[PDB]
């Protein structure tokens, strides 16, 4: 399964007009910052670009760059870049390697690489409270769905 | 089918809980083993020197650790190419942070992990460290040594 080379943010929440580039090890990367530094917006930028939230400089943009040398994504290129920019009027557009793409096509592409904005592999603040307070019925229902 | 998935995720849970909580044991228990779809799924855990209890009755730290072993067990059953954890260690008890950081470190030999943390043990084990500060946010690749001064600066202003 492929991996994240970097994330680029420009006009997104606390990240301003000068594009910000956030590099990641193929292994383990730790992110250190104070409460309010914008570190939690990193998790938000990732949910934004991977598509969980439908739409329903003066654009916020997030681009994520994946190394696809293992070909986990069904795309015959060594790098897969998913870019999404939200406008003031509320519109939202996506690109996949510089080409326009729809949200529905980006999701299908991520699912194919075993990635989803709803995946268990993303544990944000609030996700641990969720697991702690789940009713036993809901906890068995997660197992039904996974099975 | 439900049962094959359940046993594999339960086995993962008990083994991961045991590694994160030395001398401890835990089980996911079906409320209706007979007719599983008519009952829920409880979590019972027992840290060293404690009686068995269901999740909700544990201590703050025990709850966080148990929930975390549960998510790790699901992740091991159906892995992803990357993990992103945002302050999953904040509510843990000290003694438990190191086992979490060691487990992450070893599974990272095989998958990518991005962990947002204010813990020196988490930081020290990473292949790379990124620091963020602010209004406008800024990001920088950091060495452990400067990462460690910045942490000490933050802990001073914010505590635990």
């Amino acid at each position: 399964m492929p991996y994240i080379e970097k994330l680029e943010l420009k006009g997104f929440k606390s990240y301003g007009n000068k594009k910000v580039v956030i590099p990641f090890s193929k292994g383990f990367t730790a992110i250190v910052g104070a409460n309010g530094s914008g570190k939690s917006n990193i998790g938000d930028a990732i949910l934004f670009v991977l598509g969980g939230l439908s739409a329903k400089a003066k654009y916020a943009e997030v681009a994520i760059y994946f190394n696809n040398e293992d070909r986990g994504f069904p795309i015959d290129e060594d790098e897969v870049v998913i870019r999404r920019r939200v406008y003031p009027d509320g519109r939202s557009s996506y690109w996949l390697n510089g080409r326009r793409a729809t949200r529905s096509e980006i999701l299908d592409i991520l699912t194919a690489a075993m990635i989803s904005p709803d995946g268990y592999n993303i544990v944000l603040q609030g996700d641990i409270t969720k697991f702690i307070k789940m009713s036993p019925l809901e906890r068995r229902l997660l197992i039904d769905d996974i099975s | 089918v439900f049962m094959r998935t359940f046993e594999a995720i339960s086995r993962n849970f008990s083994e991961i809980f045991a590694k994160l909580s030395p001398g401890g044991s835990a089980r996911l228990i079906l409320e209706n083993p007979e007719d599983p779809f008519s009952g829920g799924l409880e979590i019972e855990a027992k840290p060293a020197g404690k009686d068995v209890k269901r999740i909700e009755a544990m201590s703050g730290g025990e709850k966080a650790l148990t929930a975390l072993a549960f998510v790790f067990a699901i992740q091991k059953f159906k892995p992803a190419p990357f993990y992103l954890f945002d302050e999953i260690d904040a509510h843990l008890d000290d003694a438990n942070v190191k086992r979490v950081a060691d487990l992450i470190k070893e599974s990272s030999k095989e998958s990518q992990f991005i962990v947002i943390t204010l813990r020196d043990v988490m930081m020290a084990n990473a292949d790379k460290i990124i620091g963020v500060s602010m209004g406008v946010s800024k990001v920088v690749s950091l060495s452990l040594e400067k990462a460690m001064k910045i942490l000490e600066e933050i802990r001073k202003k914010q505590g635990w």
